[PDB]
């Protein structure tokens, strides 16, 4: 109601000729009275007779050039009597009732269009009732003003998306009501389309090129997130709009996958022409997920159900990759809540950035393939009767999950703990392993470390006996060789 | 001693209020031309609402010497300078009405009267007075609205406020010197 | 004190204040 | 704070009370109220200016009345806004944490990892 | 970690290079330059009689961090002027503003009434020579009164037989004609929970005459 | 460092509310913290002039050693337990934690020492009407100690200072926009003859920003604004004001 | 929320004010007939007239009362303390992230 | 039926042939203005009344003046008429004389101004209450302040209310 009363108090109008002619009316009709008040300033020169009279007189530039003190009077106090006593004067007092009557007629007319003007404002009373209904409790009461000016102009209120932690650019929400009793969702860009216009979900897609190593034939399979193509978000229903707001949250989430795109740019795995980036990794040549440096997931396709083993795995990717940047969205807020400056400006060294989509690629590919290859090299030590085992032991030694210890604070401790158990996933370097012998007893051991998908294998070995002898060394070519040297210094 | 002290007793008083309604109109006239932007709907009502008030004081200032001035009725005789360029004198000394007088007729004719004389006219006066007396009835109804009220200091403070746990300044004084906070 | 200078506008081209009738003989 | 906000509303109300009365009472004076009695103190003397009272009354009283209303409709919807500003709503299942909250989650993540990542053990 | 400091009192700018080469064979690598500021604060206190002491020494190292050791009457205090080196917890609960400056700055500017800076020796563009189980540092010491002498800093991981390492280097000094030199590994007595402080400290022993 | 600040207070009554409010304005929870401050004065037995070797008029001042006490050395009851600082402060009102604070000044419970925040402040900026309290602070961090007499007390004596008085403060702080901090705090005098809460009745409210510059009029002027915005935004709820300069002068007194 | 009731009580007081206008508008045109000498509806004039007074006095008590109530709500910890509209976005959203993605990662791992 | 009322035009060219050059000017004004009602003309007619010879019988050392007349001072034949006019209209008191309905003039070069008045006299003061009319090129002006104001004043306001009516903008 207040906003709408303020709108009527903003002079505002978009009229061509209509708006134009009216303001010209003001100019001339106001100017008239301005100019006639200047005859009033001419009566001022009419005084003359005094110096303060001259002051008043200079009122006309023509008085500046018409020197005279000019005028003189006599007495008709009798004529004052005639003005007052005349039958004409009695009658003229009737011109007082007459003009005053027509003024009262005007008054009545103005007054009535006023209650009908309050009736267009009841459209708004209803809109506020509509807003009272629907989206409520926890939710944005963002109050905004646009169309510039800074005062008056256009002003209203609503919620938006990013909040705690900072993606950074073009992130928010803005909401208004149509005459169909439905709410239209503005975004301050992401340009309106009641509960959106066009929506892009993040999407995913994983290909494998095998052919049993036959013709370089690659197929994909994609974990699909489609609630439906049919849209409801009913008019007059903010509850359905709350659902549309949840859709809006998902759209804001895709913006996060844009940061992951950029975080790819720090790696050697596909980004082609600077116009499209493709996620892909060497082994069995396979590909996992995508979204063009142009965008992510934009909706228009045929709809059939068939699945595929690639497809099942692919849904696992999206949730991880998605999840992984909630982590980022979390360790950002750790710093913010925790220390003064704030976190702003996001992932220097692409250390913070890299986590998203960088550690997943690493994880899958590196530790795993390299461990497999280490195992073949450990088959070069496959020769002795022997034995040799792997643990989470390196993993156990650092980066504990859900520990009671906490940090500085009770409030701080909780969030730190939340980070930790999810932190396993983000930390995913290879654990490492060992092998041993007894009978006057010897012992050796190796650790696989991924540092950014590059693989180090650092080993150890001690032969425990009456007098102690030992060596430790920290590349895969040398590892093969070290194993050959170990055979000689072992039993054989 | 040669020529005369003619008139203009409250003339200065008219001039002052003549000017203020000129001054407030003139300024609105200057802005009225920058139709590029209107001054803020508050601003124009501040200037055009005290600019209308200016003409109330200028309206009344006319009646207050109103017996005196119609009686004075000065028409000019002057320097011959006034005679050359002529009109300025016809213009500057002329009272009439504009196209204005006409909606004055529209209004006069809008009333229920015109040529029916004195006895019937005196009666209409008593009748309009009766309308004003039926307007007093507004006084009676205003009593019903019955709305007039007010917004011992100590009596009211107990209800209202107990605010302050201590002296801010003294607290600090202590932290810095070990001077200890005394009763405030 | 009141403003500063006094706003000219002086005018003989206005609507009109004089009528006309006392000619014919 | 609240006090200052209200004071304005009270003033607006007082203004709205004092002007339909001036429209009524000034109606008497506008209609012209020349008194044979010497005591009565309302004036309508000169031509232009006594019917000018009628032109001023129109704009003054009628817009002060309607204006008190426009400002008081602002006042109304202002308080509404104040109330739609909202308060801090606390959690509904607070003290009773929902979802697989715990290390239990550490297990969940390991499952996904082995699932998505390869090797068959 | 063990340590010793050698000061060549009677010397010139060139003495450094003489010893630099007499060791040119016994080298492994040479790391980035180091620096050191050595201040002498004369106390301003007359009320305390000649029965107990005066004088405090202030040693600023550029050992990665702008850290400063104060020494008076065989007691050593360790400070930092580097914002990064602040204990995290002090910053969080507001104890620290996180804006430190040099303890010396404070001394000379805020407690200047109690302490007057008497002497200021600096050692610029020092050289870091790396051997096996013995890091050897070298620098020329300058006052506001000219060259003062040459300085040798000996830091070693190996608590094992540091005694031989010291003796060997003193040999090289006899060769290059380095006569009237002063040496310190402390005096059997202090205890190390933070050894670096003590080592940095000895300097004083070598530069008191 | 330059510390620009505004002060005020609330009774324990207002705390619960103020909290809910402050959390929303800042968007961060309050974070529980504490600190002990030990003040030292020049040894009254020694005596020194007010001039340097560089003829400078230099006045004697107090030194302030500050650091955190882990709450384990501060808190009365586990039953209260919990993580929440405001409900917990009512538990703390009127009276002391274990304290006896002397013990820690010289170790106990053969020893080296902790890190300290060693500070010395000047009276807030002379100003006819300041919009904000602007105060200079000289600080150094002590990292650890060495030598015969390595207890913090010995060290201070060696430098020619004497222990004067001490106090503990516990509160919550809000981390906010452009280095703005809000502390809602309680203060306790610590003496050997028992501990009393200086802030008994409520909380000392401190909103501040430490600025690295001083000589960047711009960032200084920006800082003024920040604090102003706060006082302003909370106007009609709580007045943040400039404390009397005279009340923030740690000089001889 | 349950205050949407108190909100509608004020929006109705708003309709009461639009009646202060609507009613006194008749008072305007009706006093028009009255000074016109035609004493025709003088009783009816009095009626809609005390009615404009009545509507605004009811509105005056009703919004004045509503302001008293808002001050009372402000005094209560039910309404947010004295001050300003600011971000709630950060809170629930940040945590809830997990709850949806975690619940969904549970869902695609085993089902039905 | 319409009136020229609060002074209008002249009577022009009609005694421009008879010729206007002061003194005669006053009489020309008489015909023109349609405003000589009693005394001046009456004085004119009584002398003008004799029309050769019916029967019509009924009774019916220099420098001294009025204060305004002393200020005015008359030059030529109109000065002689002035004596006649005093004679026509003079209520007499001890050191004083008052007039009834005389019409008279004050002038310069191309134009003048004339009044029709009543004088009240005394030793140290004397005032004439009258109507005043200015007269340039066959036109007469008769005007009133307060009437003068109501003029462009009501005009200012009606035009301001046009302005206020135009505030019918959003």
């Amino acid at each position: 109601n207040e906003n709408g009363e303020t709108d009527d108090n903003i002079e505002t109008v978009m009229t061509q000729e209509q708006f134009v002619k009216r303001r010209r009316d003001m100019l001339e009709h106001i100017n008239l009275a301005m100019n006639e008040s200047s005859l009033a300033l001419e009566f001022v020169s009419l005084l003359l007779s005094s110096v303060k009279e001259s002051t008043g007189m200079s009122s006309m530039s023509p008085f500046l050039r018409k020197v005279v003190k000019p005028s003189s009077l006599n007495s008709d106090k009798i004529p004052y009597v005639a003005p007052t006593k005349k039958e004409y004067i009695e009658l003229d007092i009737l011109n007082k009732g007459w003009k005053l009557q027509s003024l009262n007629e005007s008054k009545d007319l103005l007054r009535a269009s006023f209650n009908k003007l309050s009736s267009i404002l009841q459209n708004e009373h209803d809109y506020w009732n509509k807003i009272m209904q629907s989206i409520s409790n926890k939710d944005v009461i963002f109050k905004i003003r646009d169309r510039t000016s800074g005062q008056k102009l256009l002003a209203i209120k609503y919620g938006y998306e990013d909040s705690g932690s900072t993606y950074k650019h073009d992130r928010g929400i803005a909401n208004i009501r149509n005459n169909i009793e439905s709410q239209n969702l503005d975004l301050i860009p992401h340009g309106t389309d009641f509960v959106h216009s066009v929506k892009k979900f993040l999407r995913v897609r994983i290909f494998t090129k095998i052919e049993s190593e036959d013709d370089y034939i690659l197929s994909g399979e994609s974990v699909m997130d489609r609630d439906s193509e049919s849209e409801e978000a009913e008019t007059k229903d903010i509850r359905k709009q709350i659902q549309l707001l949840k859709k809006i949250i998902f759209e804001k989430e895709l913006m996060y996958q844009i940061k992951k795109e950029c975080a790819l740019l720090i790696s050697y795995g596909v980004s082609i022409e600077n116009e499209n980036k493709v996620i892909i990794e060497l082994p069995n040549e396979k590909f996992e997920i995508e979204l063009l440096s142009l965008d992510d997931d934009s909706i228009v396709n045929h709809e059939q159900d068939l699945p595929k083993i690639n497809d099942k795995r692919a849904n696992l990717m999206l949730v991880m990759l998605r999840l992984l940047l909630v982590v980022i969205f979390k360790k950002t807020l750790r710093s913010r809540i925790s220390s003064p400056h704030g976190l702003i400006n996001l992932n220097v060294d692409d250390d913070i950035l890299i986590i998203r989509p960088i550690l997943g690629k690493v994880r899958f590919a590196n530790y795993k393939l390299l461990l497999k290859k280490i195992i073949k090299d450990y088959v070069l030590d496959i020769v002795p009767g022997s034995s040799i085992t792997e643990t989470e032991v390196e993993r156990e030694q650092p980066q504990e999950n859900k520990n009671i210890d906490d940090e500085n604070i009770t409030k701080l401790n909780k969030e730190i703990r939340a980070f930790d158990k999810l932190l396993n996933i983000p930390r995913r370097e290879l654990k490492i392993n060992l092998p041993l012998t007894e009978h006057k007893s010897p012992n050796l051991s190796l650790m696989l470390e991924s540092p950014n998908y590059c693989n180090a294998l650092i080993h150890i070995k001690f032969s425990a006996g009456t007098e102690a002898n030992a060596v430790s060394f920290d590349v895969e070519d040398f590892l093969h060789f070290i194993v050959a040297e170990y055979i000689q210094q072992k039993k054989v | 001693f040669d020529f005369n002290g003619v008139p203009g007793q409250a003339l200065d008083a008219v001039r002052m209020r003549l000017a203020q309604l000129t001054h407030s109109l003139r300024r609105i006239r200057d802005e009225m031309s920058k139709a590029e932007l209107p001054q803020w709907y508050t601003l124009q009502s501040q200037l055009n609402v005290t600019l209308s008030q200016l003409v109330s004081v200028t309206s009344t200032l006319q009646h207050f010497q109103e017996t005196l001035d119609s009686t004075v009725v000065y028409p000019l005789p002057k320097f011959p300078t006034t005679s050359h360029e002529s009109l300025v004198t016809t213009l500057l000394r002329k009272k009439n009405i504009p196209e204005v007088d006409e909606w004055m007729k529209y209004v006069r004719e809008t009333s229920g009267v015109t040529t029916a004389l004195l006895k019937d006219e005196e009666i209409e006066k008593l009748l309009q007075q009766d309308r004003e007396i039926t307007n007093w009835a507004r006084t009676t109804f205003r009593n019903e609205y019955g709305k007039h009220d007010f917004k011992h200091a100590s009596l009211l403070v107990r209800d209202s406020k107990p605010s302050k746990p201590f002296n801010v300044d003294d607290v600090l004084k202590f932290t810095f010197t070990g001077e200890k906070p005394i009763i405030t | 004190p009141s403003y500063s200078p006094t706003s000219p506008s002086y005018s003989p081209t206005s609507p009109s204040y004089s009528p006309t009738s006392p000619s014919y003989s | 704070m609240s006090n200052q906000a209200l004071y304005e509303k009270l003033e607006q109300t007082r203004t709205i009370l004092s002007v339909k009365l001036a429209e009524l009472i000034n109606m008497t004076t506008i209609a012209d109220r020349n008194d044979d009695d010497e005591g009565s103190f309302a004036q309508e003397n000169s031509e232009l200016a006594v019917a000018t009272t009628s032109v001023m009354m129109v704009n003054n009283q009628t817009m002060q009345l309607i204006k008190n209303v426009q400002d008081l409709l602002i006042l109304t919807r202002s308080i509404k806004e104040k109330w739609l500003l909202n308060q801090i709503p606390v959690t509904e299942h607070s003290k009773v944490t929902r979802f697989d909250e715990k290390q239990i989650e550490e297990l969940l993540d390991n499952c996904i990892e082995t699932f998505v990542a390869e090797k068959t053990t | 970690g063990k340590s010793a400091v050698i000061f060549v009192e009677r010397a010139t700018p060139a003495t450094l290079t003489e010893l630099k080469d007499a060791l040119s064979n016994s080298i492994l690598s040479v790391r980035d330059p180091w620096s050191i500021d050595f201040r002498t604060y004369r106390c301003s206190i007359k009320n305390l009689p000649a029965d107990v002491s005066k004088l405090m020494y202030s040693i600023t190292f550029h050992h990665h961090g702008r850290q400063t050791v104060l020494i008076k009457d065989n007691s050593a205090m360790v400070t930092t002027a580097a914002a990064a080196d602040i204990p995290p917890a002090l910053v969080f609960n507001g104890s620290s503003t996180g804006v430190p400056e040099s303890i010396d700055t404070i001394l000379s500017s805020k407690l200047s009434n109690i302490w007057m800076q008497r002497q200021l020796i600096k050692g610029d563009a020092g050289e870091t020579l790396i051997l096996d189980g013995l890091t050897v540092r070298l620098v020329n010491l300058f006052s506001s009164t000219g060259f003062k002498g040459l300085l040798i800093e000996l830091q070693a991981d190996e608590a094992g037989e540091f005694e031989t390492k010291i003796a060997g280097i003193e040999g090289h000094l006899a060769e290059i004609r380095a006569k009237e030199y002063k040496t310190s590994s402390d005096s059997l007595g202090p205890d190390t929970s933070n050894e670096i402080c003590d080592l940095a400290y000895q300097y004083v022993r070598a530069l008191e005459l | 460092v330059q510390q620009l600040s505004l002060f005020g207070s609330i009774g324990d009554d207002g705390y619960d509310l103020l909290i809910s409010t402050l959390t929303t304005i800042s968007g961060n929870p309050p974070l529980l913290y504490n600190s002990l401050c030990t003040v030292w004065k020049p040894n009254p037995s020694y005596d020194v002039e007010n001039v340097n070797s560089r003829n400078q008029l230099v006045e004697p001042n107090r030194i302030k050693l500050s650091k955190e006490v882990p709450f384990s050395y501060l808190i009365d009851e586990t039953m209260m337990d919990k993580p929440l600082n405001f409900r917990i402060l009512k538990s703390f009102t009127n009276d002391k934690i274990p304290l006896n604070y002397a013990m820690t000044r010289n170790i106990l419970h053969n020893e080296s020492c902790s890190p300290w925040s060693l500070q010395i402040s000047d009276i807030p900026a002379a100003g006819n009407n300041r919009s904000v309290s602007m105060q200079t602070i000289a600080e150094t961090i002590i990292l650890s100690s060495a030598g015969k007499n390595s207890s913090v007390s010995s060290l201070m004596n060696g430098l020619g200072y004497v222990f004067e008085f001490q106090y503990l403060t516990i509160g919550v702080k809000f981390f906010m926009k452009h280095g703005l901090i809000l502390e809602l705090q309680k203060i306790w005098q610590i003496e050997e003859a028992g501990n009393s809460q200086i802030t008994s009745g409520g909380f000392l409210l401190k909103a501040y920003i430490n600025v690295s510059r001083g000589t960047d009029i711009d960032r200084i002027n920006y800082t003024e604004t920040a604090l102003m915005n706060l006082k302003k935004e909370l106007q009609g709820y709580i007045e943040l004001s400039v404390p009397d300069r005279q009340s923030m002068d740690s000089r001889v007194a | 929320p349950y205050i949407q009731e108190r909100l509608k009580s004020l929006n109705d007081i708003e309709t009461q004010l639009c009646s202060m206008l609507q009613e006194a508008s008749q008072v305007t045109f009706i006093f028009g007939e009255l000074k016109r000498g035609n004493e025709s509806v003088k009783p009816q004039f009095e009626n809609h007239v005390k009615q404009f007074y009545e509507r605004l006095d009811k509105s005056t008590t009703q919004l004045r009362k509503e302001i008293q109530l808002l001050d009372e709500n402000v005094g209560t910890r039910l309404l947010p303390i004295n001050v300003n509209k600011k971000a709630l976005g950060q809170d629930t959203e940040k945590m809830e992230e997990q709850l949806d993605l975690l619940s969904a990662i549970l869902d695609p791992s085993k089902s039905k | 039926m319409n009136v020229t009322p609060l002074d209008e035009l002249q009577w022009k060219s009609p005694e421009w042939i008879q010729v206007f050059g002061l003194r005669t000017e006053n009489v020309l004004d008489y015909f023109a203005e349609s405003p000589f009602f009693d005394k001046t003309s009456n004085n004119q007619v009584i002398k003008m009344q004799r029309q050769f010879s019916q029967l019509n019988d009924p009774n019916a050392f220099a420098y001294v003046d009025p204060a305004r007349r002393q200020i005015l001072f008359k030059y030529p034949m109109y000065m002689q008429l002035e004596e006649e006019l005093m004679k026509l209209d003079g209520t007499e008191y001890v050191l004083s004389s008052v007039r009834e309905p005389d019409f008279w003039v004050i002038r310069k070069q191309r134009r003048t101004n004339n009044s029709g008045v009543g004088s009240a006299k005394g030793p140290e003061i004397i005032p004439l209450q009258d109507y005043y009319i200015i007269g340039a090129n066959i036109y007469q002006s008769p005007t009133i302040f307060k009437i003068v104001q109501s003029r462009l004043m009501s005009t200012s306001y009606h035009l301001n209310s046009t302005l206020e009516s135009l505030y019918d903008l959003i």
